[PDB]
DNA sequence: CATCCGTGAGTCCAG
DNA sequence: TATAATGGGAGCTGTCACGGATG
């Protein structure tokens, strides 16, 4: 078992030193977004309070070392810094999770990947799509096997840029901007266009 | 931006790799200002580090036009490109 | 002293200066003083007069005191519905509106043609099509090889020539 | 008649005479509890009549547990008493309107006692505004009506379990002591015949170790537990001896890392299990342990804590039950049955109502301010201390605010129909804080327990993943002051049924023997047969002589809930379809006007009244004046009360609550009578649907697979038509570029679009609106950014200067439409109190008069759901002889599979009720109609009847009633004794070859209408992070093409279709824009690019110190629309 | 390691893959769907493509 | 062959 | 920012079936 680890660092010039970090990468802001809602209140990602947690303790370490504090106080901060960077990479892994308001555990970096709601199985193996819809189904004995009854209102929104095309074709609309306004207002023409 | 690339390799990141990625070290815990509602400097949203909030709009406002492209304003050191960059530009924190 | 100072400075996810914290704490203090005095939570108009005598600011203060909420937080009934999944990316570009802009370019390309080379010259000069900047007119006539500011003379020789594609209403549609 | 009590229309009942007791106040589950919390006058009297010695209110209790608050010195002492409310700050109707919380301010008397100075300062403190409950058993939090659901939890106490060993195959006995709040304690028995104990899930140790730690001698261990060999084997294998050595041993295993003093191990063993601070069995926690051990059984409840006597008596209970003993007397205690306990028994399974849930959250808020109190005492000086300075109520107001705002038990009130709300108030949930998770729930928790009889319904429960975890409370059940569920039983002295009734808890019933309700009884009260049907402990049934009958059930319909009892011929439908049928009545929608069903069960009266969505008279009198607006009643004493009608109000679920006056002017009305009724109510009765002319046959495939076929009469006569109101909102805030202003002046809009507005900018009352139109014209100042150099040019030509105001108007959402039936404007200018930053706030209420259409979901009471397949012209309808077209054509195929032939029996009884009948009295009263009550031997056309569940009509009588059916107006009978009738195909003209089952059936219009369910989207809004489309019809989102949905694509081998959906259709930032262009330009679809969501991943791996590089075929790391730099 | 990570035990997969420096040849169904490439099956194979 | 910690435990919808 | 003050506080309760490290 031990060889399976050690031989892996041997082969590829992949140093084992990497398991110890001197600098932690900060994920782009738009991926940890801070948003103002219509209620005036702000909504921010959890990562922002974990990053904030590290830098607050990391800088406090800088002040403590510089002041020449006793090892008892300096070592404490280091332990705190350790748990801080830990709870950033994987929360709940070691010890109790970091709670925010409501005793709610904060999402960590690795929590963005794990399981169902994770970036893999929720956003990559399955995505949401444009040009699509949903409705109640009803038996249609009148239809042939290769047919289906697609609601008039549904089709107009599915084929919306397809219809705008033929509206400016047959001169019902002068441009593409007006053609949109004819489909939105549901003028009687478009039903002839859509068919 | 061709689609066809052959291999996707993963490795154990060096501490030096971390610094090669980052466009600057976050030194403040501060996110934004409480009045201006703008990304405070050397913070988690600092525009010197991650990029402009609005397209081709420099932080201090000395440059507010599409005419300046890739220009690093001297009063706040903000490159002028799309805010599209704030989804791709990295940062880092130097642990003591 | 160190705690309360470091408390006011760090606790806020969005940083407020020390005096601003001194205010809100005074506000919560005068509130709890007027609380037991009126058997009811006091009106903004009432709170204001006692401490700062200004009503507009007290409203503003009470929004500063408001603590933000987390995007990653969810709704209680089901553990799949997170808040950020409802935040519409206001930034993202509308397909039709950007395409309609592109069709506006094809109409101004049918304007650079009917206009002369002198006429389609000052057009892209002070408006800044290829430039991206609007150069001052006293610099435009001197940067261009025709003098006696005849380039401002050609300007009026175009303003009415632009009325014809305007009378064709092919530019009239794209303004509404 | 069935319920001849209030003044209700006559609904004749097939029955055995039910005179035990009327349906109790259905809302008393909510009412009685809140009255205990506040300690209302009506409660203290209710405590008196129940004979409750020294009653303590919900608020009174918290104060006494708290009082007094002293510091470590004992110098200071704060204590509370006498809680009292003022008048409510604002009426209910005003709270719904102004979005404020219906509450009454709470006061208390607090005094600061000081032992040193000997002085006492006493004054009244404000505690905040206290959420009061309506008369309808609801709360109103911020203008939305809410409901507090009762939680089913595991009762505190000591439980014994019998687990079987896998290896040794011997019986191992385990015990577990459960506190209301505190540390854990479980004694278990090994296969090694050595007793062990796990404290708060720490490692196992010999139990004698604990006895020598308590102080008990090693000789007393031999005396008390010597009668077993498993305890002698335990004290023998005992590692160490000595009172000091045991405490040290326990300490060393409990809290490693801390210096063990002889004085520090003695202390925590006292604190972890014997102090009120860290450990606490509730009143139930004490009472339940005591019953199980039988000590201090008579003595009143004073101990809130565990004792040493409890510990020893527990271990004694463990050992005896291990070696086969069946009974045991604890020294100093009465005899107690010894066995293993079923955790799911309703004697051990507890129900905490509204009062306790609020009380608990109150207790939380009090212990918080107590922390601040004990801090504010050591700070300030003794002389200047008043309670006003010590007390911070801010945590209290925040603990009660949060609960109603956040908790999983403060729910949006199910307001589809009056029944929907009624069932919401009587729900029993296991989910929620202090309870269990949905994943944590196994299969035993969910299935039907024997003790559920008469307390909780076994039919009413959700179909989904929540099944078994949520239930309805039974009809006749109520909640006792200890949080358990009682149920009424008739008392039988010696074979003689008495009208004396006693409520029994679950385990109390287990020690007795009960007779089924339908067992034949003498006119005096004696049983008919010696051996009768008898219910016994562990759900076991056997015949037992009448000498042994203790009690008998009140009613046949005792086991069911309120919604369940409204399903005619329930005993004919399998539990599965019967289940849905109960979950679906809640889903019905109020129709323009409502008819009471032709067939009922008698539960339709009391349900509507108790719902509180009808208007009931308080005092008897005469209608002095009636309007559509309000009814004025003149009382006998001379005083006048006036009831204001709710007219066209929007419910929580957008259905239309509309009350109309029943009584005409000058009518003499008695108290408690229905003077005006609301939605889904006809003359004071639950009217969830309409009576429809059914026809059981396959018809041209349009009804295939549970689809439904309708007559156009139902659309031309608004029979299945409903009103739906929406509420649209918008406000004007202060921005950084100025302030949003509501105006009629909107940039680049014709006067044709603005035509339906007023001078303000608001739409005008009575105007009609379509989707996309303007409701409230609001403009906002836009950021002064350099406008387009291509639009600068476009503004010089036409010479039109740009405005700095962008359109931010409130337009009508897609799919919505109707008439504007009222505007509600709030202005900061007109002193209307708004939130900080808002100026003008507008609400527009649009009503839609929706007719029924294809896709709308119709359902009967028997779990027979189905959507509308086709609405034929009225003439196409298979009609009877006299030319009457049927209403609804149900498919035959979907009946005998679902085992719900109750829908059939209702149809048979449905025709009988419509046509009327008359039994043949010549040559006597026929032998089939011999059990038939006299009132039903003759029936009028359009007569209403009752078929109480587990009673009512029998198949014999029903067959007979089909024969008696009166002829139509043309003097011709229409159906036969088979219940069928000949039909003519409205299309071909030829009559159908075989007789078709025809009659009337009660159909409900559920709230699953296509108008709400239909949705589609081309392009729209996109996610902020993943850049994928947003989700939901409300957000104009797209559909999800999930992991499962991709497998189908791959299996097909449709690679390009699959790729397109996951690329240019989804999160290809540049791709989707260019696909739009290529479509409107009639060009070819471009080749997809890199998914922006994949790009997100690599940044998420990178941020985790994972050097991820994309390599080309050569071996060089390439760029992903980005670059690296230090 | 991409197919594996999108399966189960995502944290366990990545720690190992990072250490072993495991290079991924994007030649599989699971692997390709994630990156948006045409799946190496059906109409996606070069024989037909 | 039996314990202790970590990792699994259907989908779409609305909300 | 000079009276003296010196070691925390809520735990969380009803899974289930399995592999790998330890016995
Ligand atoms: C705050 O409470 C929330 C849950 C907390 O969490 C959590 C764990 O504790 C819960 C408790 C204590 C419940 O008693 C409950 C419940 O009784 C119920 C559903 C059913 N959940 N489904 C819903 C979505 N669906 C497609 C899948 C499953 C629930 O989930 C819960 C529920 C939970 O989920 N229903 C039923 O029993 C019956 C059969 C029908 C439902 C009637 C209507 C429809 C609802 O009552 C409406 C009027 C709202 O009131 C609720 C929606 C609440 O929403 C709000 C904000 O008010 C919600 C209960
Ligand atoms: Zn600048």
């Amino acid at each position: 078992k031990r060889l399976k680890v050690v031989a892996a660092f041997q082969q590829s010039g992949n140093s084992p030193m990497g398991m110890v970090l001197d600098a932690v990468p900060v994920i782009p802001p738009e991926l940890r977004p801070m948003v103002q809602l219509d209620g005036g209140r702000f909504a921010t990602s959890d990562l922002n309070d974990l990053y904030r947690r590290v830098i607050n303790r990391n800088n406090r370490l800088k002040r403590l070392i510089d002041l020449g504090a006793p090892e008892i106080i300096v070592n404490n901060e280091k332990r705190m810094l350790q748990e801080s960077v830990d709870a950033l990479f994987d929360n709940g892994r070691r010890g109790r999770p970091v709670t925010g308001p409501g005793n709610r555990p904060l999402k960590s970096l690795s929590d963005l990947l794990k399981g169902k709601q994770g970036r893999f199985r929720q956003n990559l193996l399955g995505k949401r799509v444009d040009y699509s819809g949903r409705s109640v189904i009803v038996v249609g004995p009148q239809l042939k096997l290769h047919q289906c009854g697609l609601p008039k209102l549904m089709a107009l929104e599915l084929f919306k840029p397809f219809v705008m095309k033929r509206l400016v074709d047959l001169n019902h609309a002068q441009n593409i901007k007006s053609a949109k306004r004819m489909v939105e207002r549901q003028r009687p023409q478009v039903w002839d266009v859509l068919e | 931006d061709v689609n066809f690339f052959d291999e996707l390799r993963i490795g154990l990141a060096t501490a030096e790799d971390i610094r090669q990625w980052s466009y600057g070290e976050v030194k403040k815990p501060e996110t934004i200002n409480y009045r201006t509602l703008k990304p405070e400097k050397d913070g988690l949203f600092c525009e010197k580090i991650f990029g402009p909030t609005r397209d081709w709009e420099c932080y201090c406002g000395k440059y507010k036009r599409v005419r300046f492209k890739g220009i690093i304003c001297e009063r706040c050191g903000v490159e002028v490109t799309r805010a599209k960059v704030r989804r791709e530009r990295m940062g880092h924190i130097e642990l003591a | 002293q160190a705690i309360t100072r470091a408390m006011a400075d760090q606790a806020r996810t969005i940083r407020i200066p020390v005096h601003m914290v001194e205010v809100i704490n005074k506000l919560g203090r005068i509130q709890r003083e007027l609380l037991q005095d009126l058997g009811r939570e006091p009106t903004p108009e009432e709170l204001a007069k006692e401490m700062d005598i200004t009503p507009e600011k007290v409203l503003e203060i009470q929004q500063y005191a408001r603590e933000p909420i987390s995007l990653d937080q969810t709704i209680g009934d089901e553990g799949d519905s997170q808040l950020g999944d409802f935040i519409e990316d206001s930034e993202a570009v509308v397909a039709v509106d950007a395409v309609s802009f592109t069709l506006l370019q094809d109409q101004l390309q049918s304007v650079l043609d009917t206009l002369s080379e002198r006429e389609a010259g000052v057009v892209r000069l002070r408006f800044g099509l290829t430039d991206g900047q609007p150069r001052t007119l006293d610099e435009i006539g001197q940067v261009y090889g025709v003098t006696r500011e005849r380039i401002r003379q050609i300007e009026s020789k175009t303003m009415s020539k632009l009325r014809h594609p305007s009378r064709s209403q092919v530019l009239r549609d794209y303004l509404d | 008649s069935n319920n001849s009590v209030p003044g209700a229309p006559n609904r004749v009942s097939f029955a055995k005479l039910r005179e035990p007791l009327e349906v109790p106040g259905l809302l008393d589950v909510q009412t009685d509890s809140f009255e205990w919390l506040i300690g209302s006058p009506r409660w203290r009297e209710s405590a008196a009549e129940r004979g409750d010695v020294n009653p303590v209110g919900g608020l009174e209790e918290v104060l006494y547990e708290l009082s007094p608050i002293e510091d470590f010195s004992g110098s200071m002492s704060l204590s509370f008493s006498d809680p009292r409310f003022d008048d409510v700050k604002a009426p209910v109707d005003e709270c719904k309107d102004k979005d404020m919380t219906y509450a009454a301010p709470l006061f208390v008397t607090a005094e600061f006692i000081n032992n040193n100075t000997g002085e006492i300062k006493s004054q009244t403190v404000f505690m905040g505004d206290f959420p009061m409950m309506t008369e309808k058993g609801t709360f109103i939090i911020n203008g939305t009506e809410r409901v507090v659901v009762s939680q089913l939890v595991r009762s505190p106490g000591v439980y014994f379990d019998e687990t079987i060993d896998k290896s040794t195959d011997k019986t191992l006995h385990s015990v577990k002591v459960i506190p209301s709040r505190g540390a854990w304690l479980e004694f278990d028995v090994d296969k090694r015949d050595t007793v062990g104990v796990r404290i708060d899930r720490k490692r196992r140790q010999p139990v004698t170790v604990l006895l020598k730690a308590l102080g008990w001698t090693s000789e007393q261990i031999v005396e008390r537990f010597g009668f077993s060999e498993i305890m002698r084997s335990t004290l023998e294998k005992d590692n160490t001896v000595g009172t000091d050595e045991a405490l040290l041993d326990i300490y060393r295993k409990l809290r490693p890392g801390e210096p063990p003093t002889k004085e520090s191990a003695q202390t925590l063993l006292e604190n972890l299990f014997f102090k009120e601070k860290r450990y606490d069995l509730a009143r139930v926690g004490r009472y339940k342990v005591n019953k199980k051990l039988g000590l201090h059984v008579g003595e009143p409840i004073t101990s809130s804590t565990l004792t040493e006597e409890d510990v020893v008596a527990t271990i004694e209970y463990l050992v005896r039950l291990h070696e086969g003993q069946t009974t045991m007397t604890v020294p100093g205690g009465v005899e107690v049955p010894v066995e293993t306990d079923d955790i799911d028994h309703f004697g051990n399974r507890r129900l905490r109502t509204v009062g306790e849930l609020i009380q608990n959250q109150i207790r939380v808020g009090m212990s918080r301010m107590e922390r601040v109190v004990r801090e504010r005492m050591t700070t300030q000086d003794v002389e200047a201390i008043t309670p006003q300075t010590l007390i911070n109520i801010r945590p209290v107001v925040a603990a009660i605010k949060e609960f109603f705002g956040t908790s999983q038990l403060s729910q949006f009130m199910d307001q589809n129909n009056p029944l929907s709300g009624l069932t919401h108030k009587r729900r029993l949930s296991a989910l929620g804080p202090g309870g269990l998770s949905r994943e944590r729930a196994g299969l035993e928790v969910r299935d039907v327990h024997p003790s559920h009889y008469g307390r909780m319904c076994p039919i009413e429960t959700p179909e989904g993943p929540n099944i078994g975890l949520i239930g309805s409370l039974s009809v006749y059940a109520r909640v006792n002051p200890f949080g358990f569920i009682e149920t009424p039983y008739r008392k039988v002295v010696d074979g003689v049924v008495s009208d004396e009734i006693v409520y029994l808890t679950a385990d109390e019933e287990d020690r007795h023997v009960v007779a089924q309700a339908n067992s034949p009884i003498d006119a005096d009260g004696r049983f008919v047969e010696p051996r009768v049907l008898v219910r016994r402990k562990a759900g076991e049934v056997e015949y037992v002589p009448s000498s042994e009958v203790d009690y008998m059930d009140v009613s046949p319909r005792q086991m069911v809930s309120v919604a369940t009892a409204m399903i005619p011929f329930l005993e004919h439908d399998d539990a599965n379809r019967a289940l849905m049928g109960a979950n679906m009545q809640r889903q019905a929608v109020p129709l323009v006007r409502s008819e009471a069903p032709l067939v009922g069960t008698g539960m339709e009266l009391r349900a509507a009244i108790d719902a509180g969505d009808v208007v009931v008279a308080e005092e008897s009198g005469v209608i002095e004046e009636v309007s559509a607006d309000y009814i004025t009643v003149m009382h006998d004493n001379g005083t006048r009360r006036t009831y204001r009608m709710r007219k066209f109000a929007r419910s929580n679920h957008g259905t239309c609550a509309n009350q109309c006056p029943i009584v005409d002017a000058g009518d003499r009305v008695e108290a408690g009578q229905v003077i005006a009724d609301g939605p889904c109510t006809d003359d004071g009765e639950m009217a969830l649907g309409k009576n429809l002319l059914v026809a059981i046959m396959p018809w041209e495939g349009h009804n295939y697979e549970d689809a439904i076929i309708l007559s156009n009469r139902l659309v031309e006569e608004d029979v299945l038509t409903s009103i739906h109101i929406e509420e649209h909102e918008i406000d004007a805030r202060d921005t950084k570029l100025g302030a949003e202003e509501i105006t009629r002046d909107i940039p680049n809009i014709s006067d044709e679009v603005l035509a339906d507005l007023d001078e303000r900018g608001i739409v005008r009352i009575g105007a009609e609106v379509r989707d996309g139109d303007i409701l409230v014209g609001k403009v906002t100042p836009k950021g002064e950014t350099e406008l387009t150099p291509e639009e600068r040019l476009l503004r010089a030509i036409f010479g039109e200067k740009a405005r700095e105001v962008r359109d931010t108007s409130l337009k009508v959402p897609h799919g919505e439409s109707g008439k504007v039936i009222g505007i509600r404007v709030f202005s900061r200018e007109d002193e209307d109190e708004l939130p900080a930053g808002v100026n003008e706030l507008v609400r527009v209420y649009v009503a839609q008069k929706r007719k029924i259409s294809d896709g709308d979901k119709l359902a009967g009471r028997h779990g027979n759901k189905g959507v509308i397949g086709k609405i034929l012209p009225v003439e196409d309808m298979p009609f009877l002889a006299d030319g009457t077209p049927v209403d609804i054509i149900l498919n035959t195929h979907g009946v005998p599979r679902r085992m719900n032939i109750g829908q059939i029996l209702e149809t048979h009884l449905g025709w009988c009720a419509h046509s009327g009948w008359k039994v043949d009295a010549a040559k006597g009263v026929p032998d089939w109609a011999a059990r038939l009550p006299d009132e039903l031997l003759e029936a009028q056309p359009n007569a209403i009847v009752s078929t109480p569940v587990f009673d009512g009509a029998q198949e014999a009588e029903l067959q007979g009633l089909l024969s008696c059916t009166l002829p139509n107006r043309d003097g011709d009978v229409l159906v036969d004794a088979d219940g069928k009738a000949m039909l003519f195909d409205g299309r071909s003209g030829e009559p159908f070859p075989y007789p078709v089952t025809v009659g009337y059936m009660y159909i409900m219009k559920l709230h699953h209408l296509v108008d709400d369910k239909i949705h589609a989207r081309s392009t729209g809004p996109y996610s902020m992070i993943t850049q994928q489309p947003l989700g939901g019809k409300a957000q104009f989102g797209g559909q999800r093409f999930g992991e499962m949905e991709c497998w189908a694509m791959q299996a097909y081998g449709a690679a390009y279709t699959l790729q397109e959906l996951l690329t240019i259709k989804s999160d290809d930032t540049v791709g989707r824009v260019k696909v739009y262009e290529a479509i409107v330009k009639g060009e070819n679809i471009p080749e997809p690019g890199i998914p922006e969501s994949f790009k997100v991943l690599l940044k998420e791996l990178q941020s985790l110190c994972l050097n991820v590089e994309v390599l080309s075929s050569d071996g060089a790391a390439i760029e992903l629309r980005e670059g690296e730099d230090e | 390691w991409l197919s594996a990570a999108s399966f189960q035990e995502t944290t366990r997969v990545l720690t190992d893959a990072a250490i072993n420096c495991r290079s991924d040849k994007l030649n599989g169904l699971k692997e390709n769907v994630i990156i948006g490439k045409l799946i190496p099956a059906g109409t996606g194979i070069n024989r037909y493509r």
